[PDB]
């Protein structure tokens, strides 16, 4: 089982998207969820550490998705943060890019609370969590 | 014979009935107080006895001191079990 | 921004009695409380969003019961403290309001944009902070009133505010026990929370009321109900047992008892009936067609 | 026999039970002043004899100089213990 | 109402059954440790509540705080006390 | 065996018995819809199996299909017996 | 008032019980020196308060300076009293 | 021992006094509710054990899982009997 | 045990939190306490002597904590006495510059009765007290 008091970063432009998402995560036990408005207040966050996932929009003001995964697999402290990517729509363009930059997963908006559980799964899974 | 003993220590219920008949719901709505109805059973024949509603021998009946009895006559066997069934 | 435990990882069946404990501690649940507290959590959040622009979300902790020392030992110094009474219960309440949430809702109502949370110095409430205080706990009163309606109509009035504990003198004692609900309020990115916290003594009273997890009855069809169960009832039997009399005796006695004993007993005037032990008649006996019969007297009223 | 007398200096309560029956309570509430009560046990058959509630001899109804007495009759035993317990 | 509070003074236990089956003593004594016996109600139905041995309401299984409870739907009523009778 | 088959052929009726708990009148009365009663015997607990009213064995609740179903796991046993008697 | 006061002008003796249980003698002989014995009340209940062994009110411990206290908290009442009887 | 097991199987009652105390009934009728009424007895001494009355033993107050409990430390011994009975 | 005699100073800009600082050491058994309210008057009553306790605010005007620790420390008659600090935002550059400084424990505001015994008696077991 993954551990309940990992740390998850949500990050989006949308405030009740965020608090979707982190009543999402409380309901599948974990508690300690942190949230952040754009890619430039979630990579200052990250620089102060204790973050075991994430979950970004591609979408953001300043800073999308795709430039903030970037940056993460870039830093050697965060590469092998796992970061999973929610977009509104799923072009095979953007998945392809995701995916070369090191996405650990990807959900589409509209989502079941399901699609989310068995996505987490997958990815701990994949990481022997 | 110790399970024998073990399922004897259960209560049950006997039952003794008088006659069995067959009759319309018309004539049941025609009975009233005072009315007659005739039984299918001679008179004097032994009464069928019944133990939760099963037929397991039949008896007579008699008078015990103030209170009504069954004299037990003769019990059941396959041919009688068929007989009946048949009957 | 250290959390306590990230500074100091930086910087490195059978037990005593004490009569001093008030035993009268409710194991059982008390579910009605926890609709109640349901109710209040939601007509609150209502209300908050009525007065802050914002849609606040409220979260209802378990309802932990434990001494009122250990509740005052768990509580951030400095803290809003309000004092409400709970008519017609006895006692007085308690409505606490953390620093934080207090900063919060100030931050909404002036037009902050939330970007820059206000850390706690310490200071006194200023006299605005107090207006906007007293605003939160008006309509918190409101919604709890409201909420205890459905249950036990109870009027809720404010009574002064306090800084600090030992201010309060709720209980008599430090070791009573005592009744509180945390909430934790989340507006945005920024997270409050307020408590509200209860003698057991005041609820005491109103203990089998609170038990139960109760709703949803009528007057009517309740009638009908209650009719109907009244008549199938009687129809269940019962075992009627008559005790002739009682003998005063010792075992010494009872093992030296051989056929052809006589133990000597008042002779009763009256022959009381029990059923289960409870008596219900009391009658004379006597013998009616060849059996023990008993002559009904009087009935146990 | 020493914690036997220890525990014999104990006062007991010995109870005399008349006899038992089972009614609804619809027949009790039927049960008014000068109403008639059958017992399930029979007219001169001993009392039981109870010492705090719990059967340990039977007994017969005699009269001692002015007041009712009870003659011991006979005990119990694992065998009259389950007996009744059947019974 | 008088009587209603006479009769209330009085203790009664209330028992609740799981389901009803016929079965013979032959599968009886076959019965076994890890046996399987099936029950003629259908699974969810509610329960029979029984007052001394006399239904009189019909209930539905729940667990309270650690314990199981029986939640009060529907009383016997004249005609589904028959039901089960004919049954 | 002779009895055993002549008893056999005899139909009987199995009860099943969720628990049993103790009130009083009043509380009875004071029970409504949607009321909660605690039984005595703790959640899991096997259930107690009973031949016209008698205790001979206990089961464990189990759904078949879409059934309720008990599974036999041990006979009631005397001195069992006699301690339930005794409760 | 008058006969208030005449039996006003009498000393009593007060007797307030921890708890009450039951338990074979055989069970007493077997406890020694630290041995434990369970009450049937549950910690924290009221204790039973008595006036020359008649169970008049309930009451909880406290210590008042240096010495154990009563609460007064409730009186008997019949339908309490009537339980306690029936337990 | 046949005597001793013949009284084993007998029920009895076991009652654990908290303490002993005298006052005046116009004392008593001073007692209102939250009213203080001091013991005998210093906080902390063993507490009197009684069986149907009588004094056999002293323990001591534990609370066992969420239940009050009596530890067994002596047996009341006769010149200590004497003396409590003169007291 | 620690001494219940031992002498506390407490300082801060605001009386409010000085006082419930105090009422909080008496409710522990520490009934020495003085209450000071700025580095200066701090400084000022250390050199009356008989101290054995530092309780200080970190952001005080005139003087604030950390200048407070290092002239207390840079005294060798007062290097020794521990200092416990108490702050509104416990950034981790202060808490590093304070560790530096010899801050004996670190308090952040709010904070419950529970929280000050468990670092006072830290404190304690540290200084073999």
């Amino acid at each position: 089982m993954a551990d309940k008091e990992l740390k998850f970063l949500v990050v989006d432009k949308f405030s009740t998207m965020r608090r979707i998402v982190r009543n999402l995560l409380k309901e599948l036990g974990f508690n300690n969820v942190e949230e952040a408005e754009d890619g430039v207040d979630a990579l200052n966050k990250l620089q102060a550490g204790g973050f075991g996932f994430i979950i970004s929009d591609w979408n953001m003001p300043n800073m999308d998705g795709l430039e903030l995964l970037k940056t993460i697999r870039a830093d050697s402290a965060m590469s092998a943060l796992p970061v999973l990517m929610v977009t509104a729509e799923a072009k095979k363009e953007n998945i392809i890019a995701a995916a070369q930059a090191g996405a650990s997963g990807w959900v589409v908006k509209p989502f079941t609370a399901a699609t989310l559980e068995e996505k987490l799964n997958k990815i701990f899974e994949k990481l022997g969590m | 014979m110790q399970d024998i003993d073990l399922i004897m220590d259960i209560p049950v219920k006997l039952t003794v009935e008088l006659g069995r008949t067959r009759m319309t719901i018309k004539e049941l709505l025609r009975l009233t107080q005072g009315s007659v109805v005739a039984l299918d059973g001679l008179a004097g024949e032994p009464l069928d006895i019944l133990i939760n509603g099963y037929l397991i021998a039949q008896g007579e009946v008699v008078v015990v001191a103030d209170k009504y009895g069954v004299r037990i006559t003769d019990i059941i066997t396959p041919s009688e079990r068929m007989r009946r069934l048949s009957r | 921004i250290l959390s306590q435990a990230e500074i100091d990882a930086l910087l490195n069946d059978i037990r005593p009695y004490d009569p001093n404990t008030q035993r009268r501690v409710v194991r059982e649940r008390l579910q009605a409380l926890e609709i109640i507290n349901e109710r209040f959590a939601r007509q609150f959040r209502m209300g908050l969003f009525n007065l802050l622009r914002r849609s606040p979300d409220i979260t209802v902790g378990a309802i932990r019961i434990q001494p009122y020392h250990e509740f005052a030992r768990n509580l951030p110094v400095p803290t809003n403290l309000n004092l409400i009474h709970l008519k017609p219960l006895r006692g007085t309440g308690l409505v606490v309001f953390s620093p934080s949430l207090v900063f919060i809702a100030v931050d909404n109502l002036f037009g902050g944009d939330g970007r820059f949370p206000t850390k706690v110095e310490g200071r006194e409430f200023t006299h605005t902070e107090q207006r906007v205080i007293n605003r939160m706990l008006k309509l918190a009163l409101e919604g709890y009133s409201d909420a205890w309606k459905a249950i036990n109509p109870l009027e809720v009035e404010y009574v002064r505010s306090e800084m600090q504990v030992k201010f309060t003198n709720i209980t008599t004692s430090p070791n009573d026990i005592v009744v509180n609900t945390p909430f934790h309020v989340e507006i945005g990115n920024l997270t409050g929370e307020f408590n509200i916290c209860l003698p057991f003594s005041m609820i005491e009273p109103l203990r089998e009321l609170l038990v139960n997890p109760p709703l949803e009855n009528s007057r009517h069809e309740d009638q009908n109900w209650r009719d109907n169960l009244v008549r199938q009832v009687q129809h269940s039997e019962l075992e009627l047992v008559a005790n002739f009399a009682d003998i005063p005796l010792r075992l010494s006695q009872i093992l030296k008892l051989k056929p052809g004993d006589v133990l000597p007993i008042e002779k009763p005037d009256r022959i009381i009936a029990h059923v289960d032990g409870v008596p219900v008649l009391t009658s004379q006996y006597g013998t009616v067609n060849g059996q023990y019969a008993l002559r009904v007297e009087h009935l146990i009223n």
